[PDB]
């Protein structure tokens, strides 16, 4: 067992004590933000595309 | 997220609806005429949640009444805290709707919709930060639930992020004021399958056997069923008009409880039931609360499983005995508890407890046994359309057969999609 | 010196910053208004404290710290809190709407419209600095903002710093003590995005804290500030080295040579004693060999896994208090010979010793007790995977029955995403039993 | 009202423990992959070790010991002996084993060889004890329980595996002289019944044949030997302390030779127990291994010596 490498100073001390031996890019990512924002915006295109049909059965019944 | 625009739809929904306003303003210590009368600082910290401020530092409830008839908002301005309303919010026609749902959908009240919703966009603006929007309603008469519903999904249009949470009563014979309710319930149940994101499925069944078995009243009236739907109402908003560190909005929570978007159908319970001196133990209102005879829609949560629960004690007790008793309900009943939702029952304690009662607590399930009930709107349904009886009533306001076949098959698949969790 | 930026991510994340900075104050003995009477070059400096701590002309010692939250209510009691005038509020980062328990709203929906604005106010912090060492970004794994907003920010950060470190505090999540139900999702979806930028992360179990909390300081039912002050003793200790003269530890690149010579697997164990109550009347001073031997006990430890059934990478003691050399190779001796501590073949079986004259400081009116001696235990041992089969089972649980998943696609995420993200965790678990078996 | 989960459907021996916890009104049953349990009857291979103790409010217990497998297998029971102090490489009651990866006798063993030419290469007992009428080899199994506090209980009923073959010193390829397992064997049930000589019949021989006692003659060494081998992987598997808890049935295979001398062949960590012994040991692991942990509404003999030195 062996102490290497001590170092002393007024606020403390340090040692080791040796027993045994032995990324993507700006674009890319502002790109796939931009990704799912168009998903977001595909899907709430799809449920205004769906309520509009909605409002035009509404016309038809009482029509 | 602190605003929540209230609206309250037909006979049903503005009578409960009244009663809502009158619990939580003695909870928050508004008067009748709107001042604040309280003690407590945190009677008014999160009092915008449902309250606008007004000059004389007065508050006013941001709720929208709703009717085709003028004879339930007379009794609601009225009654003990219809001043409190602000008079622009009360939107009516004059014909009514008959208990017909294609009145309230398609024909009367698409003649006031639009009417409606400029009340909502006027309260919608001047609030700070929208949370959604929550709503009270019958889905067996024609204003609540035909008119009620084409609010949803008006709202849905115009405000497609924001989250529209319902407490929808459920028609029963026992409790009955027409035999077309299976007819008005089932074409509604489509609708908010589609556009709400939780739905308090308030059944006058459950209400009434609540009324008559397990509080010995022989001749219950609405304002009894009333009484214990109110009860309920206050505590599923608790979380949200007060603290206690829960930094939790209506989405937070949508999102804990609604594993999947059609299935947000719960199931409410209380505990006490009222209509006391001796105040319960926290092992008597676990016991009490997860109860089938304590459940607000007749459904047995032994004949299905437990998706998510969530569940808000009031009171001054033990944390820690809290969550021993819910601790101790999972681990000795742990079949009904979907093993594939890992810790899905969720708790809060509030220290403010409601009028009248030492402790309470509040239930909250979304259990697969909600099919029972959906299952019988769909036999009493299919009773009638399968000898088209009745019908002239909704093809006289322009609604064709396939219409009805339609909302049966889907709500017959909502059935079928309640069975698939149950035995996964 | 130079110097580091703390980033505070999150309701977790920002209210462990909070204990953090007002432990740090007591400890550099910086008073509430910014004032350091012992601090005699006024204006400037390159002290050790100024790594954290920049200077003003008045006198000020202001935080190099940066709090990001999406929404406003715990950020405010920061705003109107004991250590208001500490802070600038440019600091101070706040959303209106928050992001739900969802990974996908904190990452992409709401994270994309508030990722410049806190990258700007990052370069802010960033240009007073004569030479960055890099960050240390605190946060939750079960919140939507602490998952989601920190795993974008991380990857930015190594877009617009990358030649500076970035160490991670992490709470890892309790049922105990979460009202999410979501969080075995948002774990694993931030762990597999922020892996590669993360250049050493301290996993903080919240059972573990719970339990000591209970066990240790005779607490029935421990709130977040119990929590959170203990959490930050063991915080504190972890970058005292930065902050405090020494040799151990020194600056951020330290941390990694240390502890992670295996890059993916850096995720250290600390262990930590001892924990006393105030309330005790009668406390038998604990010795270096009893607290030493504390840190191979698992129910000190910030995640509960058994060592033993697993190999040692690294291991680091950084001691506080009256402690000394001998006295610290005298317990190591005692203690190789009782306990099972295997090492892999390739690392040197060998301990890092940093010892810190001064005591722990402990918060006025805290649950804490003062101690003579304490000490941290970082180990990078391969039975932490234990953390990760067990999120990783819960995940595999829901994931099966899509349960909960349209609330992730909704905000604009692909299905593709769990499966990707589970794939990396699966390989991650992997890692962890070639290294230790 | 506790609870438990079934992970080995071949465990011949904790089916029943199985059994006769349900055959109480006191102990349900759950379904394999449920979280919720108090008691976990595991799996042989991968056990969830890191699943275990992270149930709040559940008191958990489990019937394996993690790290066990290092006495279990063959391989690192050899390594264990010579490398931990406290049994060393002049251990006196183990065999001269050797490690080699994929009177001069040995056997290999992990297909087993018995030669002087040619896994573990282990040195073979030329001279064994001979039981009579017969001439014949036999091993003794020792049923051992270690609970959740490391009481080391011996169960006083073990078995003697025979051998029916005269055995021979010449004739090594004839493996039912020399190889004594149940299996092996089924001359099966000559001298008694399935090849099993109980203990109050094995100690009546000793008696009438070689005037001494099982007690005396065999069992003092190998309570000796289950209480060194044990005591030593303490350290490395007690849960004391621990988040979780575990207990463990092990199956001690000995041979005694000619001079009476007892020697350890293997430890068996999912031992199964003979035909009768089964409803009185099962009952035994229910009553000090789980009731002790989860109380309700002696057959073993504690293994503890504190000689001072
Ligand atoms: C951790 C803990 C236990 C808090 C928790 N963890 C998950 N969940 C919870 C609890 C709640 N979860 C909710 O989703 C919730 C929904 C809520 C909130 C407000 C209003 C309405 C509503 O429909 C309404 C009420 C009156 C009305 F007139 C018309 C409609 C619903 N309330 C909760 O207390
Ligand atoms: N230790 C500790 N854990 C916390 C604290 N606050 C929250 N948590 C934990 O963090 C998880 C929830 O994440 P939060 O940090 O509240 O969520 P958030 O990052 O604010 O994200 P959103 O709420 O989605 O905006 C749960 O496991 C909580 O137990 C805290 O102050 N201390
Ligand atoms: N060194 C030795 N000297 C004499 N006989 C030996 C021996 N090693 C093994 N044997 C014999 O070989 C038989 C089986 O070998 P061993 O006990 O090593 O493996 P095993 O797997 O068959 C036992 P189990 O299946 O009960 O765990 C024993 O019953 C024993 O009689
Ligand atoms: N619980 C309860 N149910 C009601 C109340 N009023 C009506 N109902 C039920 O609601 C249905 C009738 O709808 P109603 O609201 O009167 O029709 P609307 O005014 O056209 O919406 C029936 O199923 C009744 O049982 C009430 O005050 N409380
Ligand atoms: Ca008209
Ligand atoms: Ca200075
Ligand atoms: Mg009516
Ligand atoms: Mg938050």
């Amino acid at each position: 067992m062996e102490v290497i490498e001590l170092n002393k100073c007024t606020s403390g001390q340090s040692f080791e004590v040796i027993l045994k031996p032995p990324d993507p890019s700006l674009e890319e990512i502002q790109k796939k933000l931009e990704a799912a924002e168009e998903r977001r915006k595909y899907q709430e295109a799809e449920l205004l595309k769906h309520l509009a049909e909605k409002r035009e059965h509404e016309r038809e019944v009482i029509q | 997220m602190r605003e929540i625009v209230h609206i309250q739809a037909g006979q049903c929904g503005n009578q409960i609806g009244a009663k809502f306003w009158e619990v939580i303003s003695d909870e928050h210590g508004i008067d009748p005429t709107g001042s604040y009368h309280g003690d407590s600082d945190l009677q008014l910290e999160r009092i915008n949640v449902y309250y606008n401020e007004a000059t004389g530092n007065k508050y006013v409830p941001r709720a929208i009444l709703v009717d085709l008839e003028p004879g339930t908002m007379d009794s609601v301005r009225s009654g003990p805290f219809g001043q409190i309303f602000r008079p622009d919010n009360f939107v009516f026609g004059q014909s009514g709707a008959g208990n017909n749902w294609a009145k309230g959908h398609y024909t009367e009240g698409a003649e006031l919709v639009d009417s409606v919703l400029d009340v909502v966009r006027k309260e919608s603006e001047s609030c700070d930060c929208l949370q959604g929007f929550q709503l009270t309603h019958s889905l067996g008469g024609g204003t609540g639930s035909g008119m009620g519903t084409l609010l949803i999904s008006k709202i849905r249009e115009e405000y497609p992020d924001r989250i529209m949470n319902t407490f929808s009563v459920m028609p029963s014979p026992k409790v009955s004021d027409t035999v077309v309710e299976p007819y008005n319930a089932t074409l509604s149940v489509h609708q908010l399958v589609e556009n709400t994101d939780e739905t308090y499925c308030i059944d006058n069944e459950a209400l009434y056997d609540i009324c008559f078995r397990t509080l010995k009243l022989t001749t219950p009236t609405y304002g009894d069923l009333n009484h214990l739907v109110s009860a309920t109402m206050s505590g599923v908003t608790t979380c949200l008009r007060f603290p206690g560190q829960l930094n939790a909005d209506l989405r937070k929570l949508a999102v804990n409880m609604v594993p999947f978007p059609r299935l947000h159908f719960f199931m409410p319970g209380f505990a006490p039931l009222t209509s006391q001196y001796r105040a319960l133990t926290v092992p008597e209102l676990t016991q009490q609360m997860f109860d089938s005879k304590n459940m607000m829609a007749a459904c047995d949560p032994r004949h299905g499983r437990y998706l998510t629960v969530a569940a808000i004690f009031r009171g001054r007790m033990s944390m820690k005995e809290v969550d021993e008793q819910m601790l101790n309900v999972q681990n000795k009943n742990s079949s009904y508890f979907v093993e594939w939702i890992p810790n899905n029952v969720k708790t809060a304690v509030c220290d403010i407890p409601p009028r009248g009662l030492k402790m309470s607590a509040t239930f909250i399930g979304n259990s697969t046994a909600i099919q029972e009930l959906f299952k019988r709107i769909s036999e009493q349904f299919t009773a009638m359309f399968r000898r088209k009886a009745f019908l002239h009533w909704y093809t006289g306001e322009g609604m064709d057969e396939m219409e009805f076949t339609e909302a049966e098959s889907n709500m017959n698949d909502l059935v079928s999609e309640y069975q698939q969790y149950q035995d996964a | 010196m130079r110097e580091c930026i703390s980033i505070h991510v999150g309701q977790a994340g920002v209210q462990i910053g909070n204990a953090c900075w007002e432990l740090y104050c007591l400890e550099h003995g910086i008073q509430p208004d910014g004032q350091m009477p012992s601090d005699k070059t006024i204006g400037g400096g390159d002290d050790s404290f100024n790594t954290f701590f920049s200077e003003t002309g008045a006198g000020k010692h202001v935080p190099r710290a940066v709090f990001v939250d999406l929404e406003p209510t715990v950020i405010d009691e920061v705003r109107t809190g004991t250590y208001r005038q500490l802070f600038h509020p440019e600091q101070l980062i706040t959303g209106k709407e928050d992001a739900a328990n969802n990974y996908a709203r904190g990452h992409y929906t709401i994270g994309k419209e508030i990722i410049d604005l806190v990258l700007d106010r990052i370069r802010k912090l960033a240009d007073q600095c004569t030479g960055l060492q890099g960050f240390l970004v605190f946060h939750s794994f079960g919140g939507g903002t602490g998952s989601g907003f920190t795993s974008l920010l991380m990857e930015r950060l190594s877009v617009d710093y990358g030649k500076k470190s970035k160490l991670e505090f992490s709470i890892y999540p309790a049922p105990q003590v979460s009202t999410a139900v979501v969080e075995p999702y948002n774990s694993i979806l931030t762990t597999h995005t922020t892996l590669e930028h993360s250049d050493c992360a301290f996993m903080v179990d919240n059972e573990a804290i719970y339990d000591i909390c209970r066990r240790n300081l005779d607490i029935e039912r421990p709130t977040y500030t119990n929590l959170n002050r203990l959490i930050s003793q063991i915080v504190s200790s972890i970058t005292a080295s930065l902050r405090f003269d020494g040799a151990l530890n020194v600056d951020l690149t330290e941390f990694q040579t240390n502890l992670v010579p295996y890059p993916r697997i850096h995720f250290p164990l600390a262990t930590y004693a001892p924990v006393i109550s105030a309330e005790k009347a009668y406390h038998e001073q604990l010795s270096v060999a009893e607290i030493t031997n504390a840190c191979f006990e698992p129910a000190n430890q910030m995640v509960k896994c058994d060592p033993r059934h697993g190999k040692y990478m690294a291991c680091c003691l950084l001691y506080r208090g009256d402690v000394v050399p001998k006295d610290v190779n005298a317990a190591i001796a005692t203690i190789k010979t009782k306990r099972s501590i295997q090492f892999v073949d390739w690392c040197p079986t060998g301990f890092k010793v940093g010892i810190n004259y001064q005591p722990p400081t402990v918060v006025p009116g805290g649950d804490l007790a003062k101690v003579q001696r304490a000490v941290c235990m970082l180990s990078n041992t391969t039975a932490i995977a234990e953390a990760w089969a067990r999120l990783d089972h819960k995940f595999d649980l829901m994931y099966a029955k899509r349960a909960f998943v349209h609330w992730y696609v909704g905000e604009g995420m692909e299905e593709g995403e769990f499966s990707e993200a589970r794939e990396d965790m699966a390989a991650l678990e992997k890692d962890y039993e070639e290294v230790g078996v | 009202m506790y609870t438990f989960v079934v992970r080995d459907e071949n465990s011949s021996v904790y089916a029943e423990v199985s059994r006769l916890l349900l055959a109480t009104g006191q102990w349900k049953r759950l379904r394999k992959d449920n979280p919720r349990f108090n008691l976990m009857l595991g799996e042989r291979n991968r056990l969830p070790f890191g699943r275990l103790g992270h149930e709040p409010g559940l008191v958990q217990l489990v019937n394996y010991y993690r790290g066990a497998d290092k006495l279990c297998r063959k391989a690192s029971l050899v390594k264990l002996i010579k490398t931990s102090p406290e049994l060393s490489e002049s251990c006196t009651w183990f065999p001269e084993s050797y490690v080699i990866y994929p009177g001069n006798v040995w056997i290999a063993k992990s297909g087993i060889l018995i030669s002087s030419e040619a896994h573990v290469i282990q040195k073979y007992l030329e001279k064994p004890l001979l039981l009579e009428p017969g001439h014949r080899k036999f091993d003794i199994r020792s049923w051992v329980l270690v609970d959740h506090l490391y009481n080391i209980y011996l169960y006083r009923e073990g078995v003697l595996r025979t051998s029916s073959e005269p055995y021979n010193s010449a004739n090594f390829q004839d493996k039912t002289c020399h190889l004594t397992n149940h299996c092996i064997q089924k001359n099966y049930g000559r001298y008694e019944e399935g090849n099993e000589m109980f203990f109050e019949e094995f100690n009546q021989y000793l008696m009438d044949a070689l005037n001494t006692t099982l007690e005396n003659s065999i069992l003092l060494q190998i309570k000796h030997i289950i209480r060194s081998c044990l005591m030593c992987i303490e350290p490395a598997i007690s849960t004391k302390h621990l988040h979780y808890q575990s207990f463990q049935l092990f199956g001690f295979d000995f041979m005694v030779d000619e001079e009476l001398k007892v020697w350890l062949i293997e430890v068996n960590g999912a031992p199964a127990c003979a035909q009768k012994l089964y409803a009185e040991l099962c009952q035994g692991i229910v009553d000090v291994a789980i009731s002790s942990v989860f109380p309700l509404a002696s057959i073993f003999i504690k293994l503890h010596h504190h000689h001072h030195h």
